[PDB]
């Protein structure tokens, strides 16, 4: 089946419409019938086509960017790794036994980040930036991605101040 | 008489579907034989090796880069074969055939294929006259003759390559000596060497004579 | 000016799959990416087979959407070559990364060409 | 229980549903009334959307998409095997496969209608009868009694002569490369010498 | 000097060092230069370190 | 094109023909 | 219906003992993929399993 011949099936070839106008009249009824079965379609939101192994499988998800967190609808960040064709595959950030298929996956606009700054001097996170200590949330902090590139050759200087580390060892 | 009997043959065709890394998988050639040299439409050739069902997968002899979706691959018609015989004497060719040190075409000289069904049992009679190597940790202790394999087999940087030099410039050396029938006639293929290796062979066995 | 300007398919990490609805960019040829934070260079490397080519980013890819357009450059990563190339830092496509101006440019060369032939070789030591 | 026999043979799982749906309406001589039942369907995707939703969509019940295609392919428009495979490619979900299935239909059709589409594309426009000369000497490469459809162009790099083109294979009788393979057999037969 | 696939520190260095014993030379004295860079650094994507 | 989401197939079965086999054939008269 | 959860315990309705699955992936297309905690010899393809 060459792509040239199926480039010619865009034209319209029927020659007889004798059950275009049969079903076009009758298929708005048949699906208004099976409305309860119906998951609402999915765009721009995404749709978990299978779970397994902390990797998701998520249909939909149109516009998500490569390395993007998304959040699941439990409330368990991921993160868009590869972006296909039919799904994307995410990575999730935490246990996959909460995530179900046809669970919704909601895209966040941001690549992976963390809360960074201030405020965050003295606290015990997780591999996030969720604070564990207990303490409360992340205040005087704002957020940064977590896969920055490295500064060049000419953003650097050489070692000069000597950084003790307090070991004799190390320091002599 | 080529004029007189002279067809132009029906070539059959062929797309390609994808390309990349050295092969490229061509729709249609339904005619296509195992083996075959094809041929595409950037003038690089190419070989079918596994015919399938939807398409055939083709090794290309050379860069794939000339190759594109939906080029034309034209078949041969004809299994991979060299040019053989004494014109190849002398000369410095590629993986097959083609020449390679600059002195025109192959002149004296007759295509065969490279696929060749090796002799049989009746075909043969044994191994008696000796292949003198010139290294006498060879000819006295493991002794060559002629009709038999040998395996040189040795680690990164041994004397592999110098032991097989040494028995090609040792040919020269008994032809010279010989009558015409008992000459020895050495080829020596370079599989995956650099270029300017080769290129120092080429000028060892100049300056020798071999 | 839709066709030879071409959307990504599918993005795997350092690897993009750009759909090309017509005219597809030859192996090694240089893409461009619209609309990237930075310029990011896609190298050819394999035609799918499905009007789609495969190719090698030559920077990072996240922040890829899949639909984002991919200009075809006719030509593989050509940087500058030249003696005005002498005293400069350059990355893989030919950039200075070293603050001190534009590159001056005696020609650019593609950096995909072959190897010189059997006749061109040197036997000196 | 054996079918008539398909007139070319195509690969697997999207062509060999076409040689089986061809071989149930060559059975009952309704290999054109099956083939724009395929035609409406192709066209159908192109106007609903919650049809091409019951072949793309992986989300949709199976019990729903085999009651979709079931529930409205009924009282007008069946054939009995149009009817009867939508329903068993939504069964599976392969209502996806309703694209290929129908482009190797038509390549069982076309080989069955006996043509064999050409291109004769040659130097300077044809006159009537090197119409009918190279129609006849054309006709000399078709592999049966087939029609051929010969299609004309024109391309004066040819000095004469003709170029088949088949999409399958070419014949080229033109001058020009019986120029250039005359010259390569004087330059080959000259060195032998 | 192509640099692919070690540390930026170490190019820095040899940048550094090489303007310091006047191999590279900044300015309009560019064209005194003997070497040019070229920097494909462990920092750098599996595509850029194949190809720089 | 919006034809293009039905360009190539998925199938969920390596024997889909002979689901479609059962269904098509007893289907003639 | 809808699936159940990775890790959940399903019970195999009909059987000679019981038979206790316990959900390790889901495969998509409403099938999820279970380890079993005793034998499956005598197991039916179509064979009731209940979520608990
Ligand atoms: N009989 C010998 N006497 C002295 N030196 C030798 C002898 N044979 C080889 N050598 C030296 O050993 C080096 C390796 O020889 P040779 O090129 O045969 O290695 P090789 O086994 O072919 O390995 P490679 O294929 O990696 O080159 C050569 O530079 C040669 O000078
Ligand atoms: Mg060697």
């Amino acid at each position: 089946a060459d792509a040239k011949a199926l480039d010619e099936l865009r034209k319209p070839k029927f020659s007889s419409k004798y059950l275009i106008q049969h079903v076009s009249q009758k298929l708005i009824p048949a699906v208004k019938e099976w409305e309860k079965s119906y998951q609402p379609p999915v765009i721009h939101l995404g749709r978990v086509l299978s779970v397994g192994d902390g990797i998701a499988r998520v249909y939909g998800l149109k516009s998500v960017q490569a390395g993007e967190l998304v959040c699941f609808d439990s409330g368990v960040k991921g993160m868009a790794l590869n972006l296909q064709a039919d799904h994307v595959g995410v990575v999730v950030f935490g246990n996959d036994s909460v995530i179900h298929q046809g669970d919704l996956v909601y895209r966040t606009g941001q690549i992976v980040n963390v809360p960074i700054g201030p405020g965050t001097l003295g606290r015990v996170t997780d591999g996030l930036g969720q604070p564990i200590d207990g303490k409360g949330p992340l205040t005087n902090v704002r957020s940064s991605l977590v896969e920055v590139k490295a500064p060049g050759i000419i953003a650097r200087q050489s070692v000069r101040e000597p950084l003790f580390t307090g070991v004799k060892a190390v320091d002599a | 008489e080529w004029e007189k009997s002279y067809q132009p043959p029906v070539i059959h065709l062929g797309r390609v579907l994808s390309v990349g890394d050295g092969i490229a998988r061509v729709y249609g050639l339904k005619s296509v034989q195992a083996g075959e040299l094809v041929c595409f439409d950037s003038g690089v050739k190419g070989m079918a090796l596994n015919l399938q069902a939807d398409h055939v997968g083709v090794v290309v002899f050379g860069n794939d880069s000339v190759i594109h979706q939906g080029d034309l691959v034209y078949r041969t018609g004809q299994i991979v074969n060299v040019p053989i015989g004494p014109g190849t004497l002398g000369r410095v060719t590629d993986g097959l055939g083609q020449p390679i040190d600059g002195k025109g075409p192959l002149t004296n000289v007759r295509s065969s294929l490279v696929e060749v069904k090796a002799p049989g049992i009746i075909a043969r009679q044994s191994v008696r006259e000796p292949l003198f190597t010139g290294v006498k940790a060879v000819d006295a202790l493991v002794p060559i003759g002629r009709g038999q394999r040998e395996l040189i087999i040795g680690d990164r940087q041994t004397g592999k390559t110098a032991v097989a030099i040494d028995a090609i410039i040792h040919q020269k050396n008994c032809n010279e000596q010989v009558p015409k029938a008992q000459r020895v006639y050495c080829v020596y293929v370079a599989v995956g060497q650099k270029r300017s290796t080769v290129a120092q062979l080429v000028k060892l066995f100049t300056q020798t004579g071999a | 000016p839709a066709i030879d300007a071409g959307y990504v398919s599918q993005v795997i990490g350092p690897v993009v799959d750009v759909r090309f609805d017509g005219e597809l960019p030859s192996i090694l040829s240089s893409l461009e990416v619209e609309g990237h934070s930075v310029r990011l260079v896609l190298e050819v490397a394999q035609h799918m087979g499905d009007n789609t080519v495969r190719c090698i980013a030559m920077d990072s890819t996240d922040g890829l959407v899949r639909g984002q357009k991919v200009v075809d450059t006719g030509s593989p990563i050509k940087v500058p070559v030249g003696r005005g190339t002498l005293g400069r830092i350059m990355n893989v496509i030919g950039e200075p990364v070293d603050e001190q101006g534009p590159i001056d440019a005696a020609d650019i060369w593609s950096i995909h060409r072959e190897a010189p032939e059997f006749t061109e070789q040197s036997t000196e030591q | 229980l054996k079918l008539p026999t398909a007139p070319l043979q195509l690969s697997g799982t999207s062509a060999q549903i076409a040689t089986l749906l061809w071989q149930v309406a060559a059975k009952e001589n309704q290999l054109d009334k099956v083939q724009d039942e395929l035609y409406q369907f192709i066209e159908l995707f192109k106007q609903h959307s919650e049809l091409r939703r019951l072949a793309t969509d992986p989300f949709v019940p199976t019990l729903v998409r085999t009651k979709i295609i079931s529930s409205v392919l009924k009282d007008s428009g069946a054939s009995e095997i149009t009817k009867k495979l939508f329903e068993a490619l939504a069964d599976e979900g392969a209502l996806s496969a309703l694209l290929e299935v129908t482009v190797n239909y038509e390549e069982l059709m076309l080989a069955h209608k006996k043509e064999v589409y050409c291109t004769v594309i040659t130097a300077e426009p044809l006159d009537k009868l090197e119409r009918v000369e190279l129609t006849k000497k054309a006709e000399k490469f078709v592999d049966a009694g087939f029609k051929l459809v010969m299609q004309e162009k024109i391309d004066k790099k040819l000095l004469g002569g003709f170029v088949i083109e088949f999409s399958d294979r070419r014949v080229d009788m033109s001058t020009a490369k019986k120029v250039e393979e005359f010259n390569n057999f004087v330059n080959k037969l000259v060195l032998s010498i | 000097f192509a640099g692919v696939g070690e540390r930026t520190r170490e190019g820095n260095d040899l940048y550094r060092e090489m303007i310091e014993s006047g191999v590279i030379k900044l300015g309009a004295e560019r064209g005194n230069s003997k070497c040019t860079l070229v920097y494909g650094q462990m920092n750098e994507p599996p595509g850029a370190r194949a190809r720089v």
